RNA sequence: AAUCGAGAG
DNA sequence: CGATAAGCAGATCTCTCGATTGCGTAT
């Protein structure tokens, strides 16, 4: 389950790519509260990730 | 990822009531450290957030097609403006609490909407484990390859560590010990690793191990050190021949010696 | 390896040797014959390469042992050739052989006694006796008979030599053989090979023999003597030859001078005695290796056949046809036919002798074969990278190891590893079953393979190996009942059954990330198992030791066997262990981004913690229940605050986290540091700065990175000294558990808040950057020599930046200049408007914070997103130019413009312009290429540094030295001590702080009865006065009365015994302070410390040494960094690519005395004085006259000390002599006042076609001379030879030297370099150079005129300065070791395969490289390597001797 | 026949006894090396695990190692480290005659 | 100790070594104007007698041919007249611990 | 098994 | 003998995938 990028360049519409999206609109917090994503990693929510969040085959 | 070139493995799948909630009642589906930014500087991230949270906001969709902005109209007042007119702040920050202590947070946190690809460098094609398995003829080392349940490669900077450390019994058992370890026999009179065989016994007797370099003909020489072969040829000879722990590409490489001309003498310490 | 089958063998050495032709066919199993391996119904041929002779091939039982093929190890076979081959590995020694001796007598054509002379000296040369080879050229001063008497001397003495050696103990009957032994072998060998190619007629016959040439390989042809080469000849008393006839002429040669063969064939005395034969160098009967070793590989359907098989069948198919060919020759012999069919037959057997020599050659090397993809021969499967050693030596895959993505996880402890749980039911470990172990191994196997911890087999008494997966609950517990049986068989009575456990939490593993720079980039860990993932899970202070991120990266996991492997992981390997780096000594763990960002939060004055919060916080950092109290109950402080209500602190935080884990009975740390943030960064009067400990208790400043992290002396380092580096590791796991609980409580965020100014930092930015619009006209105006002020439309302007951009020095002049203005207004803007012109401000602002702390990025990086990109730079210039001098289309051709030269205003918060965008990605692409080149140029330095450093280590007698005994120094960097303890000998303030803990440390009462204390001391004081006595004299000039204590005393066994360094520094530190710790027990302390700061014996300094010189070059006129690492290490070049001297100026000379001194040494061409030359060529015979124009005198004899008279006299002597010569080369090449008038004559008469000369000696402003040549000559340029001319002409040139540039004196002394080394010029020029003082930067020459030590000197200092600049600290013990093993030998080697010759190891060399050749070398000279070298014991599979090889283990068995 | 071995022996006791150094002045570090100290506790665990007799009061372990690391602590390891010279002449030092650190 | 202005002619220099046990050393007026041993980059060599020379090897249980090797042409070799066989002794100032002393066998 | 191409750190 | 101008040699981390691998011929 692809979704259309909220900010996209005018041309994503020119080139057509809604007909082939590439991720998803994700609600992401900047915040140093795990420790567990410190040199690059990052942490994503166990429920949105049962939600079908990024699934993929 | 991003779209800004922010790559990162998802550490762990944080659950839902430990992680922090805003005062709108939404808790974030990514966490993104803030100290990936000062070094990367990717603040075309941070304006996205902005515009995302804008745009999901008012219903409608911001371009973001570079060099639409200026120094005199700036992106963050443009989205921020955007922002306070629905009821969030200017900057973006949002007041979260803790999900693990129910307090607020220290200070007000930043949050927004940002498009999230997910590359195809999934864990399930990196992982491998090798206990024992197929290894290769010539070397009797372990194979190659995630595929065929192959070892991995502790290379000669792995062997200048494990010598740096000091430590010698690690690089015996790397290099020996668990790669191709053999309890080979070698003549004790000749030196030669593989110019011995086992005897073909008679009946009731038992095999013995015989060279055949350091052996010579019965019927040349004119009831314990008689052997016989597959072919039935017998041999009167050499029985001084003892087991030794070497590796096996020794052998292999004393066969491509002995193609070249080259005979090696290893001398045993028991005489 | 299995523990319990123990091995009574060893292989002590081995020797190298030939396969002579009657052993091969006495051990052979078969002859194979036919070119066929399979017939039919794929079944093996008899006779064929797949014979059942030579092994088991595919279910069908070997013929020689009569076993399956899993239990045959294979069977050596033969194969006959008709005709001898020449061996393709000594075809060119045996080509050297062969054009040496003489046809007729059959020795060689050097004299006889001579030849005998070279026999003595290696036979001297075999034992020790390096100097009586020397002591044997005396012989000659003190005919046939007067030869043998000379002969019989040089017999006498050389034997009387070697006995005296044997008897007094100086040699055994064995041989000493050493490196230089081994050196000085070579040499005289070469020499006489040498010495051999150089004749021409024999000295025992006079009879001329017919010369060799050479076409390559399998062929050779002789010369016919010439005419008068057969006049000589009768007086005295094309053709290709066969291997037969060639081999007799060997064999007769070797028959004939085996007394000097065998000194030459044989490195050691041969106690073999057994004949040097020539047919060794000749192939006879190829050896055809096993079928196990020749098995044809089964990809689905594609089964091709072995290549090694396809060779050897076309060498049969080639010696089938010789033979068949070879009956037709007795059919034309027994009957008498014409001679036309026996040539037909002849040619096709000269064919047939050809094409079998060529099929060996191809079988052994592919270079070596003829023809224009091709089968690679054996020589081909060893040679490289690719090969043999390298592949399946050196490296090999392992067993029981593991590979997977690497996530963080703060909660693991710092020396510990994450563990999958499905690594931890694949991994295994053979536990022998005890009674003690009966009743967790029981239970392992009674949760089976699967549920962890659990086994998955079962290892017999007898062997057998009863796999558990297949089998089901009862049966795994009749299994694990019948597991601790006492044993039936007589033969196992002393063996016990072993379970191959999963690997449960008390193991330890190995951890590697690769590229592996540096030891600490494999440590052990000890494995905690986890249930969910799939990933190894590491702590955060692993990852400055493995250079690793949680972006993707995978390291390797490697499972140890056995308990040795085991305690060498957790003793010796161990990450707490790995806490500072031997490179510096600095401190590589620590945390890295959000604990430094949190711990600034939790320790600055504004936190307050109620009791709730303090406890909590407390517990949940600490944990006693897992071993992290020293008190079995958590000990809290009093709150800071009482009233109104009970309120501590995060600095009391810190100190209870301390309490808690610093052990009892021992006082606190009393540290004083600093950190990163200033005070005004707080507000005034704050003293944040300044980091206090006092007892245990942070009481001042806040923790930063510089207190935990990757920094020298902060809290963690000090914990480490005083409490040994475990507690250093349960404190970075308790710091790590703190801030991460107190980063969830109270987050750290980011945003763009963070990232703005004021109005008014907008406004003093904008101003600011007003000024910067004049800059870049400015710029050009002024290095065009334009008046100030021109403007940017003046055609004067745009020409001279025309020439500017053609002309690239003045290109790069221009974009220098201006980016150093351009540079000037970006440091006024950051420093306008950073801090003071952004709208949240530190400790808010977390951007600034975390650019402040250390915890991410810096000072620049937060100055570009909030104020100025600046210039962007291009290498080290502006960004390209096209060929219109637009730097892109929006500009206009030669714009003056900042903008346009890459010099961005835009940030990266307001964002950047298209051309702005441009350039910047410019520069990120060049970034980007520049770490690839980086990266891929680092590691060939490491690689070829390590092979040869791998060997020298620390022995027990605290001297280091190659694992061959050839001592490289005998102190190591002269004290002894180790870098990873040296971090705090000298912090003597700190020292004496923590006295009494660090004397809780060291226990000198339990130490004392296995001590001396006195001698040391004494000896020490008595140096140390006499040295204060005379310590105001030239090193030259002062005795050695009283050698360094060191010398005389073990510093590991007698106290006091220190450096003179060290003791200086302890007594001027004693005397510039005195503080209740008495001055006496202070200074015991101290040198106790010293003495347990030692290196101990075993170390593997060499490998340490070439790592830290190799992993810090990745970080990276005169040549710098790598490339001139290479020209120092790997190359050693005498042909220095920028030599230079530095000479020191005495006090006396003046500035303007410099510069005259500079211009007369620095050399002036004749081009260098010359405006223009006018060739005016006339056909009215043909001349031409030259019209030489000059500078003006008051210019040239002003900028270049040339006068009017030696200008003359160049012209004079060089010009026209070296023009004449050029013109007549050319037109060889064509044919395929009555001194005026005397100077003109004699230049007439001295030259050769010159017709008039006249020199202005008035003015010095011209020279004419006419040049008059034939009729014939074809026309010439006459003006590109007279440019060629007048360069290479010299006027005043000392060798060696370009030019002499006075700099700008630094740090004091002037000096005064030139571009070019001549130490004996300027030995002369006492009056301005201070000659003691010349120092150079040519290795080589300073090796040529000073000496060994001098060379030593300067290579440790060329060596460093290059790290200077790149600001690597690297400690001068590896510097030093490197310097002494690049001078071991009293020359400069190199760190390659031309300086490694000389080595007593093989194996080493042949691991190398040009594995070929050494194993040549190897073999000729019968080498028999001992097995010490690192390499060696790997190739044979022995224990090493570095480490915890460098003794053995005797067991004290109680009775007899 | 035999009278070769006889010699052969002879030779090598002579070279061991010549190679040896005796206690009174053998100038080595009192202090075990880390290396020794790491060695002696994989060997003794190594025999431990093999079945040997063991010399202290095993608090209900398990671990080999940690048993090795425990007679270390109350020095019972009945074990001798032969420190070799680059010369192949050797000291004898018993583990109990060794200062660990 | 014999010198030369400018050149020695091979014809005269097939003697110098032809008459044992005398010694016959060459040198040259040039290069020899500034004594190498002054240069600060050298150290002090300090030619080693015999009764201690075989004290040092017995020290640390050493071949002649194990030590570090200093060339017969050696200029400091050359300057102290070093006999090949004979240790030479240097006296070290290291950045690190000062002065030590190093030891180098002429060979 | 090679060769080519795509990748990851 | 010897001093260059010239010729020839061997060098220049680990891991995961997929796709292809040889044409003419004489009987
Ligand atoms: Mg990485
Ligand atoms: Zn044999
Ligand atoms: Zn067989
Ligand atoms: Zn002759």
């Amino acid at each position: 389950t692809g979704q259309t990028p909220i900010v996209k360049a005018n041309l994503y519409d020119d080139y057509g790519m809604d007909n082939f999206p590439n991720g998803f609109n994700a609600v992401v917090a900047v915040i140093s509260y795990t420790g567990y994503d410190m040199d690059d990693a990052m942490i994503i929510n166990k429920s949105a990730d049962e939600r079908g969040f990024g699934y993929g085959t | 990822s991003s779209r800004h070139g922010q790559k990162g493995v998802c550490s762990r799948k944080w659950p839902t009531i430990d992680m922090p909630f805003s005062e709108t009642g939404i808790q974030p589906d990514i966490i993104i450290n803030p100290h990936a930014f000062p070094s990367r500087m990717t603040i075309g991230m941070f304006v996205e957030s902005l515009a995302g949270k804008a745009g999901a906001l008012h219903g409608i969709a911001q371009d973001s097609t570079p060099w639409i902005f200026n120094e005199d109209d700036t992106p963050a007042d443009y989205f921020g403006e955007q922002l306070a007119k629905a009821g969030y702040n200017y900057h973006g920050n949002e007041p979260m609490y803790s999900g693990a202590t129910g307090e607020e947070l220290r200070a007000d946190i930043y949050v927004g909407v940002v498009y999230y690809q997910r590359l195809r460098h999934m864990v399930n094609d990196k992982f491998q484990v090798r206990s024992t398995g197929p290894v290769n003829s010539l070397t009797m080392q372990p194979v190659k390859g995630r595929k065929r349940h192959g070892g991995i490669r502790v290379g000669e900077m792995e062997r200048d560590a494990l010598i740096g450390h000091g430590t010698s019994f690690l690089l015996q058992d790397r290099l020996l010990n668990s790669s191709d370890y053999t309890q080979a026999s070698v003549c004790r009179e000749c030196g030669s690793i593989l110019t011995t065989q086992q005897s073909v016994p008679r009946i009731g007797s038992i095999s013995t191990v015989c060279c055949r370099r350091c052996s010579m003909r019965f019927e040349d020489a004119k009831d314990s050190q008689i052997w016989e072969d597959g072919q039935g040829n017998k041999f009167v000879g050499g029985n001084e021949t003892t087991t030794v722990a070497i590796p096996f590409v020794l052998k292999y490489l004393d066969s491509e010696l002995s193609a070249m001309g080259i005979r090696l003498r290893y001398n045993v310490e028991p005489k | 390896m299995d523990i319990s089958k123990p091995v009574g063998s060893e292989i002590t050495s081995v020797d190298f040797g030939i396969l002579t032709a009657k052993e091969i066919r006495n051990l052979s199993a078969k002859q194979i014959t036919n070119p066929t391996v399979l017939d039919n119904l794929g079944h093996p041929v008899s006779g064929g390469l797949y014979d059942l002779a030579l092994g088991a091939f595919l279910r069908n039982l070997c013929s020689t042992c009569g076993l399956d093929e899993k239990f045959c190890p294979g069977h050596q076979g033969h194969i006959e050739l008709p005709v001898p081959c020449y061996n393709p590995l000594f075809f060119n020694q045996l080509y050297i052989y062969l054009r040496a001796s003489c046809l007729f007598c059959h020795h060689f054509r050097l004299k006889s006694v001579e030849v005998h002379r070279y026999a003595c000296k290696l036979r001297l040369l075999q034992y020790g006796l390096i100097d009586e080879s020397y002591k044997l050229d005396e012989i000659t001063l003190g005919s046939s008979t007067l030869l043998n008497e000379l002969k019989s001397k040089r017999s006498e003495y050389v034997d009387m030599a070697i006995a005296k050696a044997l008897s007094d103990g100086r040699t055994t009957e064995r041989g000493s053989f050493t490196a230089t032994v081994n050196d000085e072998r070579k040499k005289l060998v070469h020499e006489f090979h040498k010495k051999l190619l150089s004749r021409g007629k024999c000295d025992n016959c006079g009879m001329f023999s017919p010369k060799f040439r050479k076409d390559g390989f399998t062929k050779i042809f002789e010369t016919a003597l010439n005419e008068k080469q057969i006049t000589n000849n009768r007086v005295k008393g094309s053709t290709y030859i066969l291997s037969t006839e060639v081999k007799n002429i060997l064999d007769t040669v070797f028959r004939k001078e085996q007394c000097v063969l065998q000194y030459v064939f044989h490195s050691r005395p041969n106690l073999s005695r057994k004949l040097v034969k020539a047919d060794s160098f000749f192939m006879d009967v190829l050896v055809v290796p096993p079928t196990r070793f020749r098995l044809p590989s089964k990809l689905g359907e594609e089964v091709h056949e072995n290549s090694q098989n396809q060779l050897l069948s076309k060498v049969l198919t080639t010696s089938l046809l010789i033979r068949d060919l070879n009956d037709d020759l007795s059919k034309l012999q027994k009957d008498k036919v014409s001679l036309e069919d026996r040539r037909v037959i002849f040619s096709r057997l000269m064919n047939a002798f050809v094409t079998i020599q060529n099929d060996v050659n191809a079988f052994i090397d592919s270079t070596k074969a003829q023809g224009r993809v091709p089968i690679p021969g054996v020589k081909q499967a060893l040679e490289k990278k690719e090969g043999l050693f390298r592949k399946h030596m050196m490296g090999k895959r392992v067993n029981y190891a593991a590979r997977s993505v690497i996530s963080p996880d703060p909660n693991i402890e710092t020396n510990e590893i994450g563990v999958p749980p499905v690594f931890a039911v694949k991994l295994t470990y053979p536990e022998p079953v005890t009674a003690y172990n009966i009743a967790e191994l029981r239970q392992a196997v009674i949760n089976g393979p699967d549920k962890w911890p659990g086994a998955t087999q079962i290892q017999n008494e007898d062997g057998s190996l009863v796999s558990l997966i297949g089998m089901s609950v009862e049966q795994r517990k009749a299994l694990a009942n019948q597991l601790l049986t006492p044993s039936s068989n007589v033969s196992t009575h002393t063996l016990n059954k072993k379970v191959y456990r999963h690997i449960k939490n008390r193991d330890v593993v190995l951890m590697n990330r690769q590229p592996t720079l540096h030891k600490a980039s494999m440590m052990g860990h000890k494995v905690r198992v986890l249930p969910n993932e799939k990933t190894l899970r590491l702590h955060y202070a692993n990852t400055g030791a493995y250079n690793a991120d949680f972006d993707g990266d995978e390291m390797n996991m490697h499972f140890p066997q056995n308990e040795n492997a085991r305690a060498e992981a957790l003793n010796l390997a161990n990450t707490d262990s790995q806490y500072l780096t031997p490179t510096s000594g600095s401190p590589v763990r620590g945390l890295i981004q959000d604990h430094i960002s949190a711990g600034v939060w939790l320790t600055s004055k504004d936190s307050f913690f109620t009791r709730e919060q303090y406890q909590q916080y407390i517990y949940g950092c600490i944990r006693p229940e897992d071993g992290h109290t020293t008190r079995s109950k958590i000990v809290t402080l009093p709150p800071t605050i009482f009233k109104p209500y009970p309120l501590w602190t995060g600095k009391q935080i810190i100190t209870t986290v301390l309490l808690n884990v610093t052990p009892p009975d021992m006082p606190g740390i009393n540290l004083i540091s600093k950190n990163k943030i200033k005070n005004e960064y707080w507000g005034k009067g704050s003293l944040e700065n300044e980091v206090l400990f006092k007892d245990g208790a942070l009481l001042c400043g806040i923790l930063d990175k510089s207190q935990y992290g990757a920094s020298k002396y902060g809290i963690v380092h000090s914990l480490h000294e005083v409490y040994g580096p475990e507690v250093a590791a349960k404190v970075l796991s308790v710091l790590g558990r703190l801030f991460t609980n107190y980063i969830t409580a109270t987050a750290f965020t980011c945003g763009m808040d963070d990232l703005r100014l004021t109005a008014e930092g907008n406004k003093w930015r904008t101003d600011i950057l007003k000024t910067s619009v004049d800059t870049g006209r400015e710029a050009a105006a002024e290095v065009t020599n334009l008046d100030k002020d021109t403007p940017a439309d003046d055609p004067e302007l745009l020409k001279r930046l025309q020439e500017i951009l053609r002309d690239n020095n003045k290109s790069g002049i221009l974009d220098a200049v201006t980016s150093s203005k351009v540079n000037a207004i970006t440091s006024q803007v950051v420093s306008k408007c950073v801090p003071d012109g952004t709208m949240k401000k530190f400790p808010c602002n977390s951007m600034q914070a975390m650019a402040l702390s250390g915890a991410k990025g810096s000072n620049v990086n937060v100055s570009q997103i909030m104020c100025l990109l600046g210039q962007q730079a291009l290498e080290g210039r502006r960004v390209p130019v096209m060929v219109s001098g637009k730097t892109l289309p929006s500009f206009k051709p030669y714009e003056t413009d900042a903008m346009a030269g890459g010099y961005v205003k835009g940030r990266f918060y307001s964002g950047i312009k298209p051309q702005e965008y441009y350039f910047h990605c410019m520069a990120g692409r060049e970034g980007l290429i520049d770490t690839a080149v980086k990266t891929s140029r680092s590691g060939y330095l490491q690689r070829c540094l390590t092979k040869q450093l791998e060997g020298v280590h620390v022995s027990y007698d605290n001297s280091i030295r190659d694992a061959d005994g050839t001592l490289v120094q005998f102190m190591y960097g002269g004290d002894a001590i180790d870098i990873t303890k040296e971090s705090h000998m000298t912090q003597f303030e700190f020292c004496l702080d923590n006295y009494y803990a660090l004397l809780k440390k060291y226990n000198p009462s339990a130490l004392i009865e296995h001590l001396d204390v006195e001698s040391a001391l004494k000896y020490s004081k008595k140096t140390l006065k006499y040295r204060k006595k005379h310590s105001k004299e030239p090193h030259y000039k002062q005795s050695v009365k009283y050698d360094p204590v060191l010398a005389k005393y073990n510093p590991a066994k007698y106290l006091g015994s220190v450096s003179e360094n060290f003791q200086d520094k302890l007594e001027s530190f004693l005397d510039k302070n005195s503080k209740g710790v008495n001055e006496k027990k202070f200074r015991a302390l101290m040198q106790l410390k010293y003495m347990r700061s030692l290196i101990n014996p075993g170390e593997a300094v060499g490998i340490i040494a070439s790592q830290s010189v190799g992993e810090p070059s990745t970080q990276m006129n005169v040549t710098l960094g790598i490339p001139r690492l290479r020209e120092i290490v790997m190359t050693a070049s005498a042909a220095i690519k920028t030599p230079q001297m530095t000479l020191p100026i005495w006090n006396d000379v003046s500035d303007e005395q410099a510069d005259t001194f500079c211009k007369s040494i620095s050399k002036v061409l004749l081009s260098e004085v010359i405006d223009k030359v006018i060739v005016t060529e006339t056909t009215g015979a043909r001349s031409y006259v030259i019209h030489m124009r000059f500078f003006d005198n008051n210019e040239y004899s002003e900028e270049y000390d040339v006068s009017k008279e030696e200008l003359q006299n160049v012209i004079s002597n060089q010009f026209i002599h070296l023009l004449e010569a050029a013109i007549v080369k050319e037109i060889k090449k064509q044919k395929r006042n009555k001194v005026q008038r005397d100077r003109q004559s004699a230049i007439i008469s001295h030259h050769r076609f010159i017709t008039k000369y006249n020199f202005d000696d008035e003015s010095g402003k011209w020279c004419e001379f006419k040049l008059e040549l034939a009729a014939d000559t074809e026309k010439l340029l006459m003006v590109n030879i007279v440019e060629e001319i007048c360069r290479k002409s010299i006027i005043r040139q000392i060798p060696h030297i370009d030019r002499c540039v006075h700099p700008e004196p630094e740090n004091g002394k002037r000096v005064l370099v030139t571009e070019g080394v001549n130490f004996q010029a300027m030995w002369d020029q006492e009056a301005f150079i201070d000659v003691d003082g010349i120092t150079s930067n040519d290795v080589a020459a300073v090796l040529k005129t000073y000496g060994v030590e001098a060379a030593r000197n300067t290579i440790v200092n060329e060596i460093n300065n290059v790290f200077s600049r790149y600001a690597i600290s690297v400690s001068f013990r590896h510097l030093d070791l490197i310097a002494d093993m690049m001078t071991r030998q009293g020359t400069y080697l190199a760190f390659n395969r031309q300086g490694m010759e000389t080595s007593t190891s093989s194996f080493m060399k042949m691991s190398y490289e040009t594995t070929c050749q050494f194993l040549t070398k190897a073999v000729l000279d019968n080498e028999r390597e001992q097995l010490d070298s690192p390499s060696a014991r790997i190739v044979v599979g022995k224990l090493n001797n570095v480490g915890t090889g460098s003794f053995d283990v005797l067991a004290k068995v109680p009775n007899a | 026949g035999p009278e070769d071995f006889q010699q052969h022996e002879q030779i090598r006791r002579k070279t061991l006894k010549e190679k040896a150094i005796p206690k009174d002045q053998r100038a080595t570090t009192p202090y075990m090396t880390k290396y020794e100290r790491a060695r002696i506790l994989g060997t003794r665990a190594l025999q431990i695990s093999m079945n040997a007799p063991v010399f202290v009061d095993l608090e209900g372990e398990t671990d080999p190692l940690r048993i090795a690391m425990k007679e270390l602590a109350e020095k019972k390891i009945p074990l001798v480290i032969r420190r070799y010279l680059p010369d192949g002449s050797f000291e004898d030092w018993s583990v109990e005659e060794l200062i660990v650190d | 100790i014999f010198v030369y202005q400018n050149n020695i002619t091979p014809s005269a220099m097939k003697l110098v070594p032809s008459i044992p046990p005398a010694t016959i050393e060459t040198f040259n007026e040039a290069a020899l104007v500034v004594n190498i041993t002054h240069h600060e980059l050298v150290p002090k060599h300090i030619r080693l007698s015999s009764d201690e020379k075989r004290e040092l090897l017995k020290r640390y249980r050493l071949k002649e041919s194990q030590l570090p090797r200093i060339q017969r042409a050696d200029p400091v070799a050359l300057y102290l007249g070093l006999k090949r066989g004979e240790v030479v002794k240097i006296i070290r100032k290291s950045e690190t611990s000062g002065r030590y002393a190093s030891y180098r066998i002429c060979m």
